[PDB]
């Protein structure tokens, strides 16, 4: 958890949002349930698919072969003929697999990084209307229907008309 | 005594290039070449040793 997200502060990734990797789960008056977030989803999914697609389709094979028979009396060549390929095997395969650790790490902390960078949108768009829980969710001040609720998700989400409600509540505590 | 043989057929092959003539001279013990091969070069391949079915 290097940016402290997964598994960090939000210490449980949700069974129950099976539409993308990241989302919100409201509870309000009217209801509840998860949701999952597509902008930063889909950046990543995509994101991923090519860097898949990058380690795969970088590595340019040739039409060519490796059985060879040495006759005995060339043994020194059909010695050196397996240094050859073992050279080979021996490297394409440190490289291989340091690389899959590296960027499964790296791939470990990209998903961390959006979790956080969703925090920081949400967090920086209400800024005292919710007293941040901890666990990796928020609490209104105020009432907010569905319709408040999913300006919050998108991007639109008003500061001034749920202001003044949130001063009188937030006095209260 | 290999294969019931005490005797032994050392075999040679060249490849002749084409505006090249070969010329064969012997009194004895040729084994005359009866079937000959015109082909064309695959570069790059090789030889797999297998027991398996082909498909």
């Amino acid at each position: 958890g290097l940016f402290g997200a997964i598994a960090g502060f939000i210490e449980g990734g949700w069974t129950g949002m099976v539409d993308g990797w990241y989302g919100y789960h409201h509870q309000n008056e009217q209801g509840s349930g998860y949701a999952a977030d597509q902008k930063s989803t889909q950046n990543a999914i995509n994101g991923i698919t090519n860097k898949v697609n990058s380690v795969i389709e970088k590595m340019n094979t040739q039409f060519t072969a490796v059985g060879k028979e040495f006759n005995k009396l060339e043994r020194r060549m059909e010695n050196l003929n397996k240094k050859v390929d073992d050279g080979f095997i021996d490297i394409w395969t440190y490289n291989a697999e340091l690389l899959v650790l590296l960027e499964n790490e790296r791939t470990l902390d990209f998903h961390d990084s959006n979790v956080k960078n969703l925090y920081e949108k949400v967090k920086s768009q209400l800024k005292n209307n919710a007293k941040e829980i901890g666990n990796g969710c928020f609490e209104f001040y105020h009432k907010c229907n569905d319709e408040c609720m999913e300006s919050v998700k998108n991007g639109t989400y008003d500061y001034p008309k749920y202001s003044e409600e949130s001063k009188l509540n937030r006095e209260k505590i | 005594k290999v294969r019931d043989q005490e005797g032994r057929i050392n075999y040679y092959w060249t490849l002749l290039e084409p505006g090249d003539t070969i010329i064969f001279e012997a009194n004895g013990n040729l084994i005359a070449p009866r079937y000959a091969f015109a082909l064309s070069r695959g570069f790059g391949s090789g030889i797999i040793n297998s027991n398996a079915p082909m498909d």
